[PDB]
RNA sequence: ACCCACUCCCGACCCGGGGAGGUAGUGACGAAAAAUAACAAUACAGGACUCUUUCGAGGCCCUGUAAUUGGAAUGAGUCCACUUUAAAUCCUUUAACGAGGAUCCAUUGGAGGGCAAGUCUGGUGCCAGCAGCCGCGGUAAUUCCAGCUCCAAUAGCGUAUAUUAAAGUUGCUGCAGUUAAAAAGCUCGUAGUUGGAUCUCUCUCGGCCGAAGCGUUUACUUUGAAAAAAUUAGAGUGUUCAAAGCAGGCCGCCUGGAUACCGCAGCUAGGAAUAAUGGAAUAGGACCGCGGUUCUAUUUUGUUGGUUUUCGGAACUGAGGCCAUGAUUAAGAGGGACGGCCGGGGGCAUUCGUAUUGCGCCGCUAGAGGUGAAAUUCUUGGACCGGCGCAAGACGGACCAGAGCGAAAGCAUUUGCCAAGAAUGUUUUCAUUAAUCAAGAACGAAAGUCGGAGGUUCGAAGACGAUCAGAUACCGUCGUAGUUCCGACCAUAAACGAUGCCGACCGGCGAUGCGGCGGCGUUAUUCCCAUGACCCGCCGGGCAGCUUCCGGGAAACCAAAGUCUUUGGGUUCCGGGGGGAGUAUGGUUGCAAAGCUGAAACUUAAAGGAAUUGACGGAAGGGCACCACC
């Protein structure tokens, strides 16, 4: 059965930017999904979405931007110390002047940046580049 | 897909998005509830009085109407199925399909289908022991299957 | 696939070491019976009594007559073919006399032409082969 | 392909259409208001009428059930409400 | 071996003792530093640099045969004396002696490739040997035995063995399972693992704070505390440098002997995203006041005393008011209803069809059968053939399809009964009930094993006849077990899509089966709506097909075998060079045959997969020639 609701919305955006088109749209959605949409919305990698709201659960359809080159989910959710961002970020971003490491502390969800310069750690959800 | 068939279909209801009662429906709350209540009195389960209210006195949904569902409803007056009704028909059918076969020794597609009924219904049973809806002690006996139904 | 989930770290630790049963060199080195059955019983090297000079067929492709020697362990009695390297070097060896016997090189797998030897003649009467057919020492009377 | 707006799906198309598989899901059914031969008197009818609706005010069978859509009976007329 | 001199310990002790310990000896375990020459002049292979016109000139700079010269500098040694030390040794310091083959003489491994450096010379001649691997050697050996030369490291360098990296060849990161090794025969199912949206601190005490709870509890994250030294990282510090050490610096003073790190679990205080968990649906509800029931601590009160109440505290409680009184949604999750269907799905009974074999009768009959050719074989005690009937068992042709059904094995004459089932339809119902599955269960082709019944055909075995050099076979004749039914075992197949299951995304096109939704127009009918049969579309679930630069892959090929170094949706099984070997052994199941589990010793440099060229073929097609034919 389905699990894991923003693989299956990474994997939809992932596909549809990888096949040129410049809409996509994901269901169901969730508020853990906006919030990683709107992380990557500051950084300029998606564009403007919009939700849908079916009284079940909402669908959302994105504008894409072709700068997006990959987008993923990390399953588990492991739990990152701040000792040990520096070596997930080696480990998952092409590059140290670009990409972001999403994840959810109790300050919210933000991308590795904001998270050290809020000196929080938490769980991580993603990764986009 | 199907739990216990190598099916995959996709058939069901597609509740609309307006939750308010239409204006052409003159049934009020109580008098839909009045109906619910001689309907169970004529001993139909939930499902068939929502049937029956959709296809005779137009009222789409009950819960939408009364604010309420249905099997709620009966519970609250106190005249409801000591077990539910989903249960009961699995418990039927099981009992129907070893009536058949202790006279069909030899079928042995009834066999491999009663065991999947067995496993459908012990989960159904596990789940509402979870829930409190049944006695913990309660247990699927094929000696009284016959008797609960 | 393989589990991933946070709870399944017990799965993988005991499926990983039941497969690691399955490779050759893990095996080898953890069941203990390779250590056994190995005549130098886990040694860098061994001494042993020459028993007889013996010639070994070389493998089909070339056509030659390895000199070995037959040596008796002292620390357990096993009888082990030896391959003594260089040539006129059978000839400083002779009949019950003490001799140190090494590995040949492969991890007790037999080397290049010579079938089924693994071990080789090292020191005779103890003093070194090669300094025997480097002429440096002459064989002690 | 490519630029097709999921925002603004057309009518014709959101039709065309399953009903789950729509923007927003929207049942294929409705209820119309049945009037028999002779009875001055209407009747709500589900158009997918699974049980054999009589006349409340007659003893006159108003549809039957099918695999699909209910058959009203010939003669008796209908109108889609609202 | 020497000593309690240092570090410390013991005793009655400032005093004695200590193979603890220290100091030497041996010591290529290992680590740090570091000689084996430097320079000038010649002479030049000489070179660059330089003018000139080629020589030449260019005498600026560099290198080297330099058994050419030349003086300078030294420590390895020998050795006085100090210094060191408990006494010494060593090191450091200093006399004297101490270098031209500066003989005061560097080795260990190599020179085909991997891998740096000779297809130079002599010897051997598939011998001797080398060679980790590929290989070299059979009379011209770049590989052996040597000479010369060369190169790698160098006071060190080979070899054997354990182990680490290489190994993304154990894969958490991060591997594989169609064909290379690999997905259980199929389904159910406990544990395990994973699991869809959704919800933005105050009332009392003490001096506005300090206190008190408790907000359901956490996980997580950040902080704080507690955490041996040595080691590791690291600050300072010229041990002559360095490995070290914890010392040292200034003209009695000055200044160190830091800091970090220390999983996990346990304490501590902030945060509240994520992820679990609960809070009212027999109201076994919250809050306000009420009233009650009971017991009880003290107020009473200069005091005594007297005293039961009052007050306070509880538990047990009954009527009230108030809460906007309390139930999120109904998943392109899942059950369960309901409706019309649908299908070689299953079981029981029943029915039909020829054919085969046999029997009875009738006709004419000399052959009939079998094969490449025959023989074995049945035949005037009528074989074969033709006709009419009877019987016994087996089997359901053509219709029959890249069609349908079933979890898989598997499923096809008619009809009836029985219980099942997917998909479709649905503004029904429940409300997370789900996905995958150790243990444990159901089913499971054929063959085979115990009992019965029946035994037509076919037919392992067997007996013959042929063929062949031989045939214990292929061909033919007969023919046992079996093949058929019932009841118990067996649980194995190339049980195959050689491709686990669930879920999402990613191209087109035409068909096809089932269900539903539309639409002209033809047919059953003759007129009525129907409802069937076509025709044109749409939707959903299926068996598939074609196509495509989706993307993958070693490729064949795959729309999944794609969405993989841009590597993480969940979850089960399972592989790790080829053999030995699915063998031995133990266990377990079985009447048995056998099933399941399942090694090691030893052996080996390949085995294997896709694809390309040839060669070949007793495969198929063409074409040619009087050294073919007609
Ligand atoms: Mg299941
Ligand atoms: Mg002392
Ligand atoms: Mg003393
Ligand atoms: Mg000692
Ligand atoms: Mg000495
Ligand atoms: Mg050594
Ligand atoms: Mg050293
Ligand atoms: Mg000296
Ligand atoms: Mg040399
Ligand atoms: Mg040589
Ligand atoms: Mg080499
Ligand atoms: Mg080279
Ligand atoms: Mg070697
Ligand atoms: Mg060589
Ligand atoms: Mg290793
Ligand atoms: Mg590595
Ligand atoms: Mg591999
Ligand atoms: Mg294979
Ligand atoms: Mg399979
Ligand atoms: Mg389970
Ligand atoms: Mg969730
Ligand atoms: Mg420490
Ligand atoms: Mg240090
Ligand atoms: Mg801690
Ligand atoms: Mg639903
Ligand atoms: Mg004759
Ligand atoms: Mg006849
Ligand atoms: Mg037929
Ligand atoms: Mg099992
Ligand atoms: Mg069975
Ligand atoms: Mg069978
Ligand atoms: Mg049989
Ligand atoms: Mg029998
Ligand atoms: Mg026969
Ligand atoms: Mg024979
Ligand atoms: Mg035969
Ligand atoms: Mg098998
Ligand atoms: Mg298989
Ligand atoms: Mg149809
Ligand atoms: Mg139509
Ligand atoms: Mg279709
Ligand atoms: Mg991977
Ligand atoms: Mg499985
Ligand atoms: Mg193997
Ligand atoms: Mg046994
Ligand atoms: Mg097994
Ligand atoms: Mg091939």
């Amino acid at each position: 059965v389905r699990m894991n609701v923003l693989a299956d919305a990474l994997k939809s955006i992932n596909n549809a930017e990888k096949r040129g088109k410049r809409q996509v749209l994901i269901r169901p959605c969730s508020k853990v999904i906006v919030r990683f949409l709107t992380v990557m919305m500051k950084h300029g990698y998606i564009g403007e979405f919009e939700i849908i709201d079916d009284h079940r659960a909402g669908k959302i359809v994105v504008n894409l931007t072709g700068r997006l080159n990959k987008c993923g989910v990390i399953s588990p959710r492991f739990d990152v110390q701040l000792k040990d961002l520096e070596k997930w970020q080696n480990n998952l971003l092409p590059s140290r002047q670009f990409g972001f490491i999403v994840l959810t502390t109790s300050a919210g969800i933000m991308d590795h940046e904001e998270a050290r310069r809020k000196h929080t750690g938490g769980k991580i959800l993603g990764f986009f580049f | 897909g199907r739990m216990h068939a190598p099916g995959k279909g996709l058939s069901q209801s597609a509740l609309p998005y307006r939750r308010s009662v239409p204006t052409w429906l003159k049934l009020t709350s109580d008098d839909v509830k009045e109906q619910i209540y001689k309907l169970a009195k004529k001993g139909l389960t939930p499902s068939q009085i929502g049937v029956i209210l959709r296809d005779s006195h137009g009222v789409a949904q009950v819960r939408f109407v009364t604010g309420n569902k249905i099997l709620r409803i009966l519970k609250s007056k106190g005249l409801a199925p000591d077990l539910p009704e989903d249960l009961y028909h699995l418990i039927k059918k099981a009992v129907a399909v070893r009536k058949h076969l202790e006279r069909n020794r030899k079928d042995k597609d009834a066999k491999f289908r009663l065991i999947l009924i067995e496993s459908r219904i012990h989960r159904l049973a596990r789940y509402y022991k979870t829930k409190r809806v049944l006695p913990p002690n309660w247990k699927y006996e094929s000696s009284t299957a016959s008797a609960l139904v | 696939g393989k589990c991933r989930g946070l709870r399944t770290a017990r799965k993988l630790r005991s499926h990983r070491r039941d497969q690691k049963w399955h490779d050759k060199q893990y095996k080898k080195a953890h069941l203990g019976t390779a250590l056994k059955a190995n005549p130098f019983g886990g040694a860098s090297h061994a001494k042993g009594i020459v028993l007889e000079k013996v010639g070994v067929e070389a493998k089909q492709p070339n056509s030659a007559i390895r000199k070995c020697v037959r040596v008796q362990l002292i620390k357990n009695g096993k009888k082990i073919t030896a391959f003594v390297p260089n040539d006129g070097c059978l000839n400083f060896i002779e009949e019950n006399d003490e001799v140190l016997v090494a590995g040949f090189g492969r991890k007790g797998h037999a080397v290049g032409d010579i079938p089924g030897v693994r071990f080789k003649v090292v020191k005779v009467a103890n003093v070194s082969l090669l300094a025997l057919y480097k002429g440096k020492k002459e064989r002690p009377r | 392909p490519l630029a097709k707006d999921l925002l603004h799906p057309s009518p014709e198309e959101e039709k065309r259409k399953h009903k789950k598989k729509r923007l927003v899901q929207s049942p294929n059914s409705y209820f119309m208001d049945v009037k028999c031969p002779g009875c001055y008197k209407i009747t709500t009818v589900f158009s997918h009428a699974q049980t054999v609706v009589l006349c409340v005010g007659c003893s006159t069978v108003l549809c039957q059930p099918t695999g699909g859509k209910a058959r009203l009976t010939e003669g008796c007329s209908f109108r889609r409400k609202q």
